[PDB]
């Protein structure tokens, strides 16, 4: 039983050999993936600036305008897009800013 | 038989153990790499995005500031209760 | 021979596809951009004519929007009392 | 960091409000993050009548 250990022995070394340069080959290939998954976004960010950047000179003329009515359209849509669900409560008082022509005449 | 299944298990796990430090090796690379190209990225942005606001200050501030808060505002628990009522409990879970 | 020729094909189509993709939120970026600026760009002269009624019924819609979904409470004030009761 | 920095030196507070912005939803993306605000405060401020 003895010289079934030692070539046992020597089987896995040269299974687990084997398996060992998988490995090895295995962890480069992700490291392309990488290099070229970063380059890509790289070459995205320069275009996807330009876009939010050539708008940004659109949307500064356009509100410099008026950018206190801009603010509010502008908030007053935000706070419906804010409170579109019902998981906040609007703690009020009948004598509130709304709520002016909710006492007697 | 103890000990022949010993030197297996010795013999089978050391050439492991070689491979698996190669990944953890190259997956720092793969970082390296990833984080340089990905600063330029956003370096870009901010670069081009940087004149703009230079332009209209006030008005990029405002315009970002408001989507911004919408965003995190829409994904949380609003009160709009008076400061003046600072009785609350965490209840946490 | 015939290795590294394939390799570039790859990246190549890749290439192109980010271009078009952020070429594609720049064109929409400066299309939505413009719709939203003529957006203000119409409300704006309107609103000069009738700042107070425009800010008012603006307000008052923009309210029982808000109060609509969410719940009300209505205590009187002078009250420091209350139950967040979240989760 | 070495091109963040030269890239970012170039004006410190706008980078900081660009990114204060950014960090503000990647850690309130959760509806678990309450935010216990008040009618006085600055943003809620075109809420009430104009």
């Amino acid at each position: 039983n003895r010289m079934r250990a030692e070539r046992e022995a020597v089987a896995r070394r040269h299974r687990s050999q084997g398996q060992e340069e998988a490995e090895k080959l295995r962890a480069t290939a992700d490291y392309e993936v990488t290099r070229t998954l970063a380059e890509a976004e790289r070459q995205g960010r320069i275009m996807r600036g330009e876009g939010d950047a050539e708008a940004a000179k659109l949307f500064a003329d356009a509100f410099s305008k008026d950018p206190d009515f801009y603010a509010f359209i502008r908030s007053l849509r935000a706070y419906e897009n804010s409170f579109s669900g019902n998981q906040d409560v609007m703690v009020m008082s009948p004598d509130s800013d709304f709520f002016r022509y909710m006492k007697t005449p | 038989q103890y000990i022949r299944e010993a030197e297996a298990y010795t013999n089978e796990v050391q050439p492991r153990a070689n491979g698996q430090a190669q990944r953890i090796l190259e997956e720092a690379r793969a970082y390296k790499a990833q984080t340089i190209l990905e600063a330029q990225g956003e370096v870009a942005r901010f670069a081009k995005l940087l004149p703009e606001y230079k332009a209209a200050p006030e008005i990029t501030r405002e315009r970002l500031y408001i989507e911004t808060m919408e965003k995190v505002l829409g994904n949380t628990r609003k009160v709009l209760v008076n400061d003046k009522g600072g009785n609350l409990m965490v209840l946490p879970l």
